[PDB]
């Protein structure tokens, strides 16, 4: 019903649809146009689930430096 | 009053500021540590973004304060000005509370997860920033939707 | 050559000076601000810290070239030699077939994420010390010669002291897929 689009952010320094112009902000051509796209849906590809690719094998023992770093 | 819709947009501006950081949207040399809640997060040091920030929680508070408030959506948009990246908070209200801070900490880590699996943005994006609210016939968490690319 | 060596020792460099400055494993007065693929980052000053964190991926520098490497893990160890936390860099490198500065601005990311590091785990009690674990794909008593580079920096196996971590919770940092690189990288923490 109600969608907020507050309109800013610089560059390199049937429901409702209520716009957040902001002041002399006019200039990137048709503004509402562009506006347009960002309220619109698209194609998402669902979220990956993470998985470690090498888990803590029991069997591999590592390498370690002989020295300890040292302290303070 | 009711208060707690005034510490909601107060981290949520750590949110936004989380993303942009993180997203890599330019070199985020802007940034600084700032401590809140005895956690730091990088808070862009940059006032005209800052007055961005504020004046978009600040219109946006009420809406917390009277229960209207069904979603809060930040949207990356490329340099062709399309979307490529959606971060929906949905937000349920309640059908001294400072003491549970690890739950501040906890959402942050939430956010920093959802972003580690994301592929690399296009150079150039910029953002905008969607509130979603309704008090037709009904009859906080989020989530992310990410484009094809 | 093969140079992704270099890029990644580079990497790993400015990577453990971030971490100990993040966890607090040394004090902040021994860091300096520095920049490194456009990031602000944290510095060591300490001549004979500088000079250890080079030898160190001088030696693990030809196991890269050779690609033998599935991990490379910096543990933090309490006063009392037991892993705390564990950041993983587990590493995979595909079969090869131009410029490389796209590698650069791809794992600008995974020092921005190693940032929040700070706000995503405890404060570490005081006197922590670091080490760094290889696990290598083959055997690792196999290519032990092929790190003895340097004469004075002899290196050893590590024991399940430095190494075992009774149900760590995991916490996902980064992933990153390409046609010369793939790499993740998380972080094993204690119950507490």
């Amino acid at each position: 019903s109600q969608v907020h689009i507050f309109w800013g952010a610089p560059i390199a320094p049937t429901t409702e649809v209520i716009l957040h112009y902001r002041p002399c902000e006019s200039d990137p051509t048709q503004l509402p146009k562009i506006a347009e796209k960002a309220i619109q849906d698209f194609p998402t590809r669902p979220l990956s689930r993470f998985i470690p690719w090498f888990p803590y094998d029991g069997s591999k023992l590592p390498l370690r430096p002989k020295r300890s770093p040292p302290a303070s | 009053g009711q208060v707690v819709a005034d510490v909601l947009c107060e981290f949520l501006e750590v949110a936004v500021h989380l993303i942009l950081y993180v997203r890599e949207v330019y070199p985020v040399g802007i940034f600084q540590k700032r401590k809140k809640y005895n956690v730091p997060v990088q808070m862009s040091c940059h006032p005209e973004l800052n007055q961005y920030i504020q004046d978009t929680l600040h219109c946006v508070k009420p809406l917390l304060e009277k229960n209207d408030v069904e979603k809060v959506v930040v949207v990356i948009l490329d340099k062709e000005h399309r979307p490529v990246e959606k971060f929906v908070f949905e937000i349920t209200q309640p059908p001294l509370l400072s003491h549970v801070e690890q739950l501040l900490r906890a959402f942050i880590l939430k956010i920093s997860v959802c972003d580690a699996v994301l592929d690399h943005n296009p150079p150039g994006c910029t953002f905008t920033v969607l509130v979603h609210t309704r008090e037709a016939a009904t009859r906080m968490q989020l989530y992310v939707e990410e484009r094809a690319h």
